[PDB]
Formats: structure tokens, sequence, C-alpha cells
């Protein structure tokens, strides 16, 4: 089965510089291109570079975002395609893909060469996730958003997951117990370079005085564990 | 170098309905060039159509593209389930470029917001920040909007907020806001209050507090 596989991402900081591989298995570049695509959190498709296949004699062609900053190369002896990636930006952030297309063809018997059925498919790796960051490991302080019996629009009550960094956060509601009603948005990347994530429960107003309810957070980068008990002020 | 225009960014449709996504190419672009890609959450895109209208290995025929010169259209010709997700225009005629994705979501009745304010917690208070909360729930379609004010005054600069995905049970969105002040900021100032617009609401809502009351 052909199959790519992206590796080399992490955290770095602007400035700093990483190395993308793309691994192909099942085939080879001999004939097939390769494109790198990215996708920054929450924002649609931008397309990198390509190069061309070992036929084509490899040539290479990068976006103008990156031009002089990335440079696709590759190592024939390990059917792998590199993207070296120099003075990154913060805009920079995103899931790194690469992705070729795959031809195959059902040439007919009894005829010659230019006669054959088509077929077409592309291949993406999984991705790698690329963060350019000056900020520092940092845990969340945890908060309630606290419900009333005379706030109600149901009563709603939450917590505010702010101030970490970097990337992610779980959130769960008594244990994982709970889940009717809840939303948990997604993070949002703040000014100060840290990340804030909300999450709410709609719950009835009338039993607030009996029910419990408990945010579970975990940020594992900094160790924090927390949960925070949601009571009505 | 050529941008792809899409139109609409949401497309709102029942399962079984017909759907007919529209790419623009800036400048023409033969018909080899010109592709379609789908994408779930948290999944790479997939190839659907490329050349303009021939389907990839594996692709549903209900999926088609057609069109030439400047104009595209994807069709899906009865929507199913699985096919609410982004759809990309992509053409590889001058360099390579994404058109910026339409949504097709899926259409319900107008569900108006329910609308909550939290003050900053006696918490975070302590720990020396201030962030008042606003919650939009459960509404449809996606286009609900939030303003903060403080002592009457419209705030610019300092919230942001972020959206859920659709519903799967009851295909609804919910938003939620924060405003970020000093808590010097905070203790200045008494009334606060984040309105609320939707189409589904007969009147813009607001929701307040008084600090300290």
């Amino acid at each position: 089965e052909v199959q790519l596989v992206e590796s080399g991402g992490g955290l770095v900081k602007p400035g700093g510089s990483l190395r993308l591989s793309c691994a192909a298995s099942g085939f080879t570049f001999t004939n097939a291109w390769l494109d790198w695509v990215r996708q920054a959190p929450g924002k649609g498709l931008e397309w990198v570079g390509r190069i061309k296949s070992k036929t084509d004699g490899g040539t290479t062609d990068h976006a103008a975002p990156v031009k002089g900053r990335f440079t696709i190369s590759r190592d024939d002896s390990k059917n792998t395609v590199y993207l070296q990636m120099n003075s990154l930006k913060i805009e920079d952030t995103a899931v790194y893909y690469c992705t070729t297309g795959v031809e195959t063809y059902d040439f007919w018997s009894g005829y010659d060469d230019h006669y054959y059925d088509y077929y077409f498919k592309d291949v993406w790796g999984k991705g790698t996730t690329v963060t350019v960051s000056s900020a520092s490991t940092k845990g969340p302080s945890v908060f309630p958003l606290a419900p009333s019996s005379k706030s109600t629009s149901t009563a709603a009550l939450g917590c505010l997951v702010k101030d970490y960094f970097p990337e992610p956060v779980t959130v769960s509601w008594n244990s994982g117990a709970l889940t009717s009603g809840v939303h948990t948005f997604p993070a949002v990347l703040q000014s100060s370079g840290l990340y804030s994530l909300s999450s709410v429960v709609t719950v009835p107003s009338s039993s607030l005085g009996t029910q419990t309810y408990i945010c579970n957070v975990n940020h594992k980068p900094s160790n924090t564990k927390v949960d925070k008990r949601v009571e009505p002020k | 170098e050529i941008v792809l225009t899409q139109s609409p960014g949401t497309l709102s449709l029942s399962p079984g309905e017909r759907a007919t996504l529209s790419c623009r190419a800036s400048q023409s672009v033969s018909n080899n060039y010109l592709a379609w890609y789908q994408q779930k959450p948290g999944q790479a895109p997939r190839l659907l159509i490329y050349g303009a209208s021939s389907r990839a290995t594996g692709i549903p025929d209900r999926f088609s593209g057609s069109g030439s010169g400047t104009d595209f259209t994807l069709t899906i010709s009865r929507l199913e389930p699985e096919d609410f997700a982004v759809y990309y225009c992509q053409q590889s005629a001058r360099s390579f470029t994404f058109g910026p994705g339409t949504k097709v979501d899926i259409k319900r009745t107008v569900a108006a917001p329910s609308v909550f304010i939290f003050p900053p917690s006696d918490e975070q208070l302590k720990s020396g920040t201030a962030s008042v909360v606003c919650l939009l729930n459960n509404f449809y379609p996606r286009e609900a909007k939030v303003q903060w004010k403080v002592d009457n005054a419209l705030q610019s600069g300092n919230s942001q907020e972020s959206v859920t995905e659709q519903d799967s049970k009851d295909s609804t969105y919910s938003l939620s806001s924060t405003l970020t002040l000093s808590k010097a900021d905070y203790e200045k100032h008494k009334v606060y209050a984040c309105e609320v617009t939707h189409q589904g609401l007969s009147s813009p809502v607001t929701k307040s507090f008084n600090r300290g009351e």
C-alpha cells in the first residue's frame, strides 16, 4: 500500500529551524512528485512547495511566503523528501502534510500501450505539527464560571482554563460521567502567547444545591492536573 | 499568480438534497489544472475530482465536477450524512493554490442563542487578573455575534471568541467570548454587559451585571 509519513515537527522559537521528513513506502519518487501543504489552526489549506519526480530531474518550487527560508530536497537512497525550515515565523505555525498522486494503468490485452484504463488517487500523510512561539511552558489556572438559579436562559456553569503553553489541555466533567449539555470550546491564543480554553455545561437551575459539577483539567506539558468543583455564588 | 474564490462560505442543506458548490479562478485555466478536495475535522484532505470533471479512484458517483474557464462547480447529487464537510477547489495552472473552502453544514430550523454572562471569579481576582465570559448557547445558523460594553462603552481589541462544531444531535452551535481586563480596570468600572445579535432573536439580547452586587 502507498503511504507517506511526516516527521520532524515540534515547538521552535521565532528565528529557529526545523527539518521535516516525508518518508514514502510502497512506491518511490522516480515517477511521482511530492507536495508539502500546510494548515494553520482554524484556517484553510496552503501549498508550501513541490519537488518533481527523479525522471523530471527533481526540480523544486516553493511558495512565495516561504521562498528563501524553506528548502525541499531529497535523499533518493532513503525514499524521503525533506523540508528544511529556517528563519521560522509565528505565522508558520501549522500542521504540515506531504502528499502526492498515484497513477496506475490497466493496459488492454490485445491492444498496444496507447490503450489502457487510467486510475488516479492521492495519498497524504497524517501530518506533523510545527508551533513557532516565544512562550515558555506554563500550566493553566482553572477558574470557575459559577451558576445561579437567578441567571436562567436552564443554568450554565463552566471552567476557564487560562494562560497555558503549549497545547493541549484536556477537560472532562465529573471524571467523564457528565457529557450531556457540555461544550468544550476550541482553545484561543492570547496576545500574550499563552492559550486559554473554556468548557461549559448547561444544567437545571433548581438542583444546584444538591448536584456536584467538577471540571477535570490536565495539562501534561506542565504536569498540571486540577479538579475544580464549580459552586453557585 | 491565480486566486481561487469560493461561494458561499457556508452552504446549509438537508441530507438528501443536491449540493452545488462554486469556484472562480482569477485567470482562466484549462480544465486539466482544476481539482476539488474534501476535508473533515481531524483528517487530511481527500481528492474528489481532478481535471475539472474526473473522479479520483474510490470516490462515489454522487460527486461530479463541471465548468471551464474561470467558473467551476462541484455537485453532490444527493447529500449523505458523511458529506457535511469542507470543500476546497485547487489549481496547478500557475503555481499551486487552494480556494478558501466552502463548508456544507446541516440545515435545521432557526434557533436563537441562550445567553449567559459570568463575572471574574474571586479566585482569578486574587490571582491578579480579570476575565468576563459570555456564553451564546445552542443557536442556528452559525451567525451569532457578541460585543462587550463596560460602563456603556463598546470594547474593542480585548476580547476573543471561539465556536464549537455543529452538534451531532440538535445541529446547533455554541460560542464563548472572553473579555480580558486588568484587575485595576475591572475594579475601575461598574456595569459589564455583552450584547448578542442573531437572526433568531426577536430583538438583540443584553446580559449584564454590576460589579460588587
